[PDB]
């Protein structure tokens, strides 16, 4: 038996959709992934144990003598001694801080542990921060709401097989957040033309012209959507609908109104 | 009979694995049964705080991000509410595309449930070692359809599989698991371990295709991106060869449905009889979905074709309608303001305040939903419930199927075992209908694409958007002044099922269905996880 790389995922203010959008991975499907690649050695969505039990396979893990990576999912609330987010009566802070100092690598799946999410959206009553706010640590940054299972599990079997990929300024692996969506965006050439829908239920809208004017944020957004698809099938401006920027930083305030550039 | 400890004393789960989010729960047992429980919530993020102020057509966006696992269902109550507010009425093929997407997240939701987040408290994944491939390929003949992920070349491999990783000593998620070296709360036979755990691993895979599904006409999934005030944006949505995709990826999620989903389950509730007599509870309610008329509120409660209802102390001769204006929520028993109690949602106040781990006088994140002062459970159970007392033809012979296949009474379903049931008998029905509802849409689409309605922004307005979720009925509410959000109010299932106690001290659903719950073993409680799993709890849903 070869011993398969520890990982260590932790849950802190986060929907779950990014571990969701993990185990939409077909490349290696997840079954695969966790039997063969890794040892995915905690996890509160799909873990057999629970509680004090839980907590143990986690202390067991953070003290594995091979060492373990840590996926973090969510982001941190401050307020209050971090108290607003709790996990076995600790604060989140506290457990990631924790888990965070001997790990050999931490990533950041989704927007919200890369750069605060969701919960960070002004007025922030949890005063939530992301992950290398809080603990003040370089992080490799999967971001988008949630990032595609492409870039999250590609950047794991980088990480495992060839080191640290190449991160832009917002820790973001260059393979796949290189590029603006727009640039791949098969609307472009309605871009160009200035040919844009005015409104949804115009015919405009039903010849498939660019959305730009209904508040599309692909020319100031990095990602791989238009290159990839999700889940095999689609992304949202196939479906009709602009890009609302989910993979930039603090995009809740920078992006919206959504479907305005005002 | 149900194996049961002499323990007296306090257990604590914390935390809740396999569902979404962060859930303690806290209970006192005497002579090994539960006594008195609490349910409490441990995360806040403050989502109605956050979109205060806002655009009304951005809401949409921020409220799905409540949640990933019942992705899709928020984007779609906050898009119904809206549309409301401003008195739209979206087009046939808008509720149609609406309908079938809800319909999808259905099928993926209840299939991941079942096997990746419920499954464990009743198979023994390492027991299927003991197995005998042959035997177990036989066991599957006489409780399931003939299917080649069945044999015992099948079986064995996945067996094989199994061994290789347990004899690595990286035990991943089974790591402390509460049936390792065997638990007396668990029943099963080896072989039906190893035929559940073929089919759980399957299920990872059939999950993938029930998403791509979904995401045909929802842009992406999770997080679609496909709703807009007064209807849809998806025009492709409408086209034949997406349309063919979503049928075939469709027909192939309702096979696994019908070749394993139901037939586990209903070989676990075989095994695992005594659960009907085990976490009851009496008050159902149900919004209803897959609604032929979505053209109001109202219009939605009367036409859903799953249909809504209330259902009072177990009394199946009498479904009430449902009254919006009844529903409200306390705080009394939560982390929130003194001052906050009995609140509709059209005046709902979330104005958070901690106090301290474990205080009975406030121990949750969730507030407390109540109907005329009465905690409501919703979800499968409450829809199954309320379709059966109506006579909903196909509910009727579904449920009578399962009723007959355990034989037990109707009544057994107001159990853990019931709520577990429920589930898949909804999803067994969804499948059935697929076809059907694709094909109207097909053909409405071919005939005329108009998939979005012309509206304007009031300045001053209120509405409201009901769904019933995987979980249950959900509501979300606005109030639009100044064209901004001045009010947006989010009333979410595991609310109504998870939250705490109301102003009355009253035990939530959850909280009841906990009270005379056996624990074998008080070092591994798997009996609390079995009645808190059925309820299939989303905390980051509950609270926002
Ligand atoms: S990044 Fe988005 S999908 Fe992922 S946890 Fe945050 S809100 Fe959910
Ligand atoms: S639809 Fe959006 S990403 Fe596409 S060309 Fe227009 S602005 Fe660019
Ligand atoms: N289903 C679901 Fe999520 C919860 N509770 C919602 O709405
Ligand atoms: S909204 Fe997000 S998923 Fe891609 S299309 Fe825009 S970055
Ligand atoms: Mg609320
Ligand atoms: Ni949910």
């Amino acid at each position: 038996a070869k011993h398969r790389p520890s990982v260590v995922w932790l849950h802190n203010a986060e929907c779950t959709g990014c571990t969701e959008a993990a185990i939409r991975t077909i490349k290696p499907y997840i079954d695969a992934l966790i039997l063969d690649t890794i040892s995915l050695d905690y996890q509160e969505t799909i873990m057999a144990a629970a509680g004090e039990a839980a907590e143990a396979a986690l202390h067991q893990a953070l003290e594995g003598k091979d060492g373990y990576y840590l996926v973090v999912e969510g982001g941190l609330p401050t307020i209050d001694g971090g108290q607003w987010g709790m996990v076995a009566g600790h604060p989140m802070i506290e457990t990631t801080k924790k888990a965070a100092a001997k790990a050999k690598g931490i990533i950041c799946i989704g927007t919200c542990s890369a750069y605060g999410g969701v919960q960070k959206a002004k007025p922030n009553p949890s005063q939530a921060k992301g992950v290398s706010e809080a603990l003040g640590v370089k992080t490799i940054n999967i971001p988008g709401c949630p990032p595609n299972p492409i870039n999250f599990v590609g950047a794991v079997v980088h990480v495992l097989t060839k080191g640290i990929p190449d991160l832009d300024e917002n820790g973001r692996p260059k393979l796949f957040y290189g590029e603006l969506v727009h640039d791949n965006c098969p609307r472009l050439p309605h871009f160009e033309a200035s040919e844009f829908a005015p409104s949804f239920d115009s015919e405009e809208a039903k010849k498939g012209f660019c959305l730009y004017e209904l508040g599309c944020k692909g020319p100031v957004t990095y990602n791989n959507c238009p290159k990839v698809l999700f889940n095999q099938v689609n992304w949202p401006v196939q479906a009709g609908h602009p890009c609302l920027g989910c993979s930039e930083p603090d995009f809740w305030d920078t992006m919206t109104p959504f479907y305005e550039q005002g | 009979p149900t194996p049961q400890s002499t323990f007296t004393g306090p257990i604590v789960v914390d935390p809740i694995t396999r569902i979404e989010g962060h859930l303690r729960i806290m209970v006192e047992v005497e002579n090994g049964k539960v006594k008195d429980a609490w349910s409490s919530s441990q995360l806040f993020r403050g989502l109605e705080i956050i979109l205060k102020g806002r655009d009304p057509r951005d809401a949409q966006h921020f409220t799905q991000r409540a949640c990933g696992v019942c992705t899709y269902v928020h984007a779609l109550a906050s898009s119904r509410c809206v549309d409301d507010a401003v008195k739209v009425s979206i087009p046939a093929n808008a509720r149609m595309m609406r309908n079938l997407v809800m319909a999808s997240q259905y099928l993926h939701d209840h299939l991941v449930h079942f096997y990746h987040l419920h499954a464990l408290d009743w198979v023994d994944v390492t027991a299927a070692l003991k197995a005998d491939p042959n035997k177990a390929a036989k066991l599957a003949a006489s409780i399931a359809p003939a299917r080649p992920g069945n044999s015992a070349k099948a079986l064995k491999a996945v067996q094989d599989k199994l061994k290789a990783f347990v004899e690595s000593g990286q035990l991943g998620i089974f790591t402390n698991a509460y049936f390792l070296g065997g638990h007396k709360a668990y029943y099963l036979p080896p072989e039906v371990d190893l035929i559940a755990t073929a089919h759980y691993l399957e299920a990872l895979h059939m999950q993938v295709k029930a998403a791509s599904a979904m995401a045909i006409l929802g842009g992406k999934n999770p997080h679609t991106q496909f709703t807009v005030v007064g209807g849809c944006s998806n025009y492709q949505g409408l086209t034949k060869d997406p349309l063919a995709n979503y049928l075939a990826l469709s027909k192939e999620v309702c096979q696994f449905v019908n070749e394993c989903y139901i037939p586990d389950l209903l070989a676990v509730a075989g095994f695992y009889k005594d659960w009907g007599g085990i976490g009851g509870t009496s008050n159902y309610l149900a919004f209803g979905e897959f609604a032929t008329d979505d053209s109001s509120p109202e219009k939605h409660l009367a036409t859903s074709q799953f249909p809504s209802g209330v259902i009072t102390g177990r009394d199946l001769g009498k479904v009430d309608n449902v009254d919006l204006g009844a529903i409200y929520e306390d705080v009394k028993y939560s982390w929130y303001a003194p001052g906050g109690d009995g609140k509709h949602p059209y005046d709902g106040v979330t104005d958070p305040k901690y106090t301290k781990l474990d205080d009975k006088d406030h121990y949750s994140w969730m507030k407390a939903p109540r109907y005329k002062g009465k905690a409501m459970e919703v979800g499968p159970l409450a829809r199954t419930f309320i379709a059966y007392a109506k006579g909903q033809p196909d509910f009727k012979k579904v449920v009578d199927m399962v009723l007959g296949k355990l034989s037990v009474p109707a009544t057994a379903l107001h159990s853990t075992l019931g709520r577990t049931a429920a589930r898949g008998i909804e999803t067994a029905i969804v499948c059935a209908n697929m076809e059907k509802w694709i094909k109207e849409m097909a053909d409405s689409g071919a005939k005329d694409n108009t998939l979005c309605a012309k509206w304007e922004m009031p300045e001053e307005s209120k509405g409201v958007g009901l769904a019933d979720a995987p979980r249950g009925a959900l509501s979300h509410w606005i109030r639009i002044k100044g064209k901004k959000i001045d009010n947006f109010q989010l009333v979410v299932p595991s609310t109504w099922n998870l939250g705490p106690r109301g102003a009355q001290g009253d035990k939530s659903p959850v909280e009841e269905a906990l009270i005379g719950t056996p624990i074998a073993d008080p070092k591994r409680p798997v009996e609390i996880l079995r009645t808190v799993h059925a309820f299939d709890p989303c905390i980051a849903c509950g609270v926002h």
